[PDB]
């Protein structure tokens, strides 16, 4: 019950892990979107939209090896790429988590 | 209300590039700003502000009274808060009196929020009038042995030769800014690191701006490089202006 | 006997680098040379000549008479034809009279063959006294739109404001020298080529000196870059010195 | 009547203790010069020019915590940095004194 | 149903994700053992024993940000620290998977 | 059965270090090995093999017939496949005949699987007798301009001056090995990279052995550094021994 | 007038580096010096003297008479007292007779003040001819167990195998010089201290030269390291030459 | 009667085409010397000494694909690497010929 | 006995080095043919027909600075310009050799 995606998740595609986690072991092209109501682990260069905990779970997490997402969002609280580029850890191994009502960006 | 001068001492460190970058960065934030090119007779600022074809009257006209300050200011086309008082090419830097530049600073201080003063190079009379009426000063430094020595002479001139030093007010608030910093050459040891300059000069860094081909491309098309946000330097210029407004940011691109 | 000034107008183009290189290139040839740092109060030449620990008396001491010209000149250790009259850090560029510098140029002309004058940046009084008693002038230019405009202002000041222009002798023989020329960036179009500078400025090139990490490495160890013959810039500096002495050489590294 | 300088004595600056001693409790940048007709005590890293006993007093002394001066001179007898680097006690706590006609460099 | 361990997993400790995945967001000290019948994600410096897919599953995976494990084992096929040091990707971000009957070590 | 000589040309690159390491690496694998110190009169191998207190008879005794080959060979204490035929300090390298060393190589080939020949430095007679009866040759190279030039002279002597070159058999199989490679200094450019040596010398690398304090620590306690597997060099020495036996391994520590 | 040989026994300790350093240090003092590269067939000295492109004739030509001593000597460009007689790469060390090298030493002794002989490594015939006609000898030693043992064999060969030992004159004046001394590693105990070498070898130290990255940088640009006075090793090399001329100096950098 | 050398001509080596031409189809390492009484064609990167027309022939020629020689000499008139770097065509395809008494360097 | 042709070898011309090599130091116009039973070295832009080893020698070679020949042939095995344009090294410095029975085109 942890869906593994071993192919490149090309632009326009959407992957929906309906029960829990989603592991993507390839590159996620810009325009692709990965949404799951558990956690999302992206072990490639992610350039798409990661949407964790979509059905109301403020304990979901996003893990990227290379933070280049266009959008990250846990349970609704998003953070677009415009203000993510401004912070450090852009293109770095990052760990996104929802603390109460704000997103965190750890390294 | 706040006259801050971009100075260095060592020529070519990037004063005009920083002056145009910080002058635009504070107009994007919303402050009604003017940038005064103080390099009279050797003008350079209007060329990289993209304002060179609109110049009719210049800095030395307002001093001599051949035009008014509204006739000489060039409103930008991309920004409404940004104005440029460009300089001449005919008359050199002796045609600026200390008294004549005092009048222009007075009526600029009534209308504007930030006055950025692009100082010319050296420790002479053209570099003294930009220093004089200033409230803060950004000192530009390359991470190299000469540019730190010659930027150290400058911080001692923003403490004794000012107007707030001969009239005894609070001294000029100084800020350090490393320009054309090459992070790869500081590991080979042929440039000073970010902490050697913070130790020898012993002040707080406003920011560190990497070596970039975007800087020469932006001045080649007329735009300041803080209006080029895709590059690495444009980011690094847009954080130094937030650090001017108190908002502390961790340094990047090193 | 032949006073030639290294000048530019635009700061940071490489005047001190060229001054130390051409002053050493003429001592390797055999001419008894002196280099005068004219940047009084913001000295840089002794740092890259490697003479900074031997300085006791400087340019402004000889002017005020606090020392003699033999007490202040620094013989090199590697060359016997090369001497350096360094400048101060305490007193700035107003402590140089036209009359006081006239006396030093007089008794320097009796002993030496070539006098190289490391001009400071700008069009002010420190850049005027180096210009004044000169017989030739090397104008230093970066291949960029700004550095050509301000090297164009300079050639019009080496034709009117000289001493051979107010006394009506033959005018100063001017030479153009492109420094930190990047051959890869002139094909992308973001720098001027070797022929755009030869067309806009419209004089004969003394040479084109490439962008090199060898220039910053040499000044970091105290050596001029013409004494580093393995690099590309050291070659190109040692051909411009032959082109100063009539020997025409085809340009390389372009 | 012992002038204390608690600020960094930046390059190009000159401090002149006209009556007696001069204590500098900060770093003296290269190009700065400290001259006094009494003693000079520099409790930082000195890289400038120390000129002790300038108005004729062969009993003045210079004390540095880190000897890196460009010039040291008591009553006229100088010693530039070129031959000071050759000796030991370069960068060491040093004590300069004029014995008759020569400078001494103690540790 | 993805057990998250946010504390340091000190030596002698054992963590057992009984249903599925196990995410460890801290350092796993040498001697600790993490065993789960789903995947194991270690986003710290792992120096213990990772035992993935313990109840018979040759499709489990191990992801470490810094490979310094004493043992990694998917569904029974192990690989001790002695021959893991010999390959590259020692101390590197690694992804362990079971292809038929041998373990793979990706970067 | 397989005589391979560890040679270099340039002294001090690490021949004895490599000789003891590769000779021990092949005994750990199981091959009955001997290492012959060929540096007669200036012996160094028994010192870092830890066998210096057990030496009674040496290489020059077996040649002159003052002892037998079983009386002179030193079995190790930690390994049973490893034996050492140490050299003298009294008699220098002229006391080795081509004929006398031919007999010792003959009866060594009957008992042993691998013979490692610790060559002395240079291109002289002591370095020629180790070269002569060899079947393979490891050339040791530091990543520096001098050590590549003199390891280039060596590969031309393992193709003409051998025994399989004067008798026309298949030539010596040569292998390259970079020792005391500093990965941090090749990015500053002051050493050659792993590909510059692979291009100028133009053969296949047996391996690249990093700069390590473990190498001097191991010879100070008597152990070869391949018996120190915790370090970085001990790893890199034990992979070059697999690369000697055909097993291709991707290079690490670069 | 004074033939002094730089020798060691153990290869790679730094003989060529010391030979080029001491050969330049005595030319800066004023003595008309020559340095003879005795490593015939494996030449290394002209590479770090920066003289490799000017070589036409070499050491083995003067011996065989294919050129004269004035045709083979290379006057330096930076020094007028310094000449280099470089060696070959084609012919190896058997092409130097004891009689042929005697003729070159005779007419070198008529013209020059100091003759520095860069000995090759080992105790063989190429290292014997450099030893033979010498008046003094600098023995190079690393602070390590092997390099002290193998430098001890060398001091006993400068007492019996010399020319002043077979002709019964005063023996060769020997000098010890520790090179690439790491002061940090002698406190960890993995290297010998400065006093353990002064005790085991039991002679007077000429000096102690630290481990330096400046040594590899200087040979990479063609200059001896005594012409690099900013570094620590260049200081330590320039004191050992004063200690050669009697002037006692307290050792530094330990 | 045109001797071809297809192997790398390593340093210290000397190749002597005794009758006529010499063609070298590999790299000639610094310190090697190639001498022939006819022409010399080097179709690799030459870094050694080319000595053409050695037995008295002022009509011999040297052709290099990459001029990096330490010395080139036709019939006795040489030209060392020091003044060859000063001209252009250093590292360029070059053609050396003897016109009367001076060497020429064509491209 | 190595014939040197220093003039332009115009169209229709044929040069026949009867004994050995042939060196052409000028441009060979299309329609010209250079045939020799040794090697052929063309140090200009060759656009004609090079015929090496014409009297039976499979060890001859052709060297051009700019490969634009209409035909190259060693000892009879030819290769017209139609299939030479298809390969790379057209207009590049090329080295033609006969390996057994096929022509080689090196760079
Ligand atoms: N951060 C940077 N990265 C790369 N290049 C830079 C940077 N800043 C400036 N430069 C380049 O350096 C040169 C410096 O010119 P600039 O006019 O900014 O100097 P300045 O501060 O005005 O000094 P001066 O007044 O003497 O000219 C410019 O040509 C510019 O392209
Ligand atoms: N040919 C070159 N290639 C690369 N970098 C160069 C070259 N010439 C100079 N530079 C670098 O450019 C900077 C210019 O400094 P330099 O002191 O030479 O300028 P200048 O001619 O003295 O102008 P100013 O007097 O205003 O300082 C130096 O840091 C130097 O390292
Ligand atoms: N991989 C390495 N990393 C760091 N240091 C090394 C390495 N290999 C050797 N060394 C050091 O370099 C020095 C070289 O000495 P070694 O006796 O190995 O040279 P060699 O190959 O025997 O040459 P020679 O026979 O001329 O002495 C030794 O002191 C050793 O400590
Ligand atoms: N004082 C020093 N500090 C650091 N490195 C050094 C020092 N002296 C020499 N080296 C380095 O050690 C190596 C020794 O090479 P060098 O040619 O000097 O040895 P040598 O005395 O000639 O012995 P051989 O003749 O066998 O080569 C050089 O690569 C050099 O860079
Ligand atoms: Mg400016
Ligand atoms: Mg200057
Ligand atoms: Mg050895
Ligand atoms: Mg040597």
């Amino acid at each position: 019950p942890t869906k593994v995606v071993k192919t490149p998740v090309r632009g326009g595609m959407q992957i929906y892990a309906a029960g829990g986690d989603l592991i993507v072991l390839a590159a996620v092209s810009p325009g692709a979107e990965l949404l799951a109501d558990g956690n999302i682990h992206v072990y490639g260069p992610m350039r798409g939209r990661a949407l964790a905990g979509v059905k109301g779970d403020a304990t979901a997490r996003i893990f990227c090896q290379q933070l280049a997402a266009e959008l990250v969002s846990i349970a609704g609280n998003y953070k677009v790429a415009e203000d993510l580029r401004r912070s450090p850890q852009w293109g770095k191994a990052v760990h996104v988590s929802l603390s109460g009502d704000v997103l965190n960006i750890t390294r | 209300a706040k006259i801050l001068v971009v100075t260095s001492g060592k020529g070519g460190v990037g004063k005009t590039t920083t002056s145009a970058a910080i002058g635009t960065g504070l107009a994007l934030r919303g402050f009604k700003t003017v940038i005064v090119d103080f390099d009279v007779g050797l003008r350079n600022l209007d060329l990289i502000m993209g304002c060179e074809r609109r110049v009719v009257y210049d800095f030395v006209n307002v001093v001599n009274g051949e035009a008014t300050l509204t006739q000489a200011l060039i409103k930008d086309k991309r920004l409404e808060n940004l104005h440029v008082l460009a300089a001449s090419q005919t008359r050199d830097k002796d045609a600026l009196t200390k008294e004549g530049v005092e009048k222009v600073m007075a009526e600029l201080r009534k209308d504007f929020e930030y006055i950025i003063c692009d100082s010319p190079a050296g420790i002479e009379k053209g570099a003294h009038l930009a220093m004089y009426f200033a409230d803060e000063a950004i000192v530009v430094t390359n991470p190299e042995v000469s540019s730190v020595r010659d930027s150290d002479r400058m911080l001692g001139l923003l403490a004794s030769k000012s107007q707030r030093a001969e009239k005894g007010e609070e001294p000029i608030k100084e800020h350090l800014l490393l320009t054309r910093y090459n992070p790869e050459r500081v590991t080979k040891g042929e440039m000073l690191s970010v902490d050697d300059v913070e130790e020898i000069l012993a002040i707080r860094l406003l920011g560190v701006i990497p070596e970039s081909q975007a800087v020469l491309k932006a001045s080649n098309q007329g735009v300041p490089v803080i209006l080029d946000e895709q590059s690495d330097a444009g980011q690094a210029y847009s954080d130094a202006v937030d650090r001017l407004l108190g908002k502390e940011i961790p340094h990047r691109f090193l």
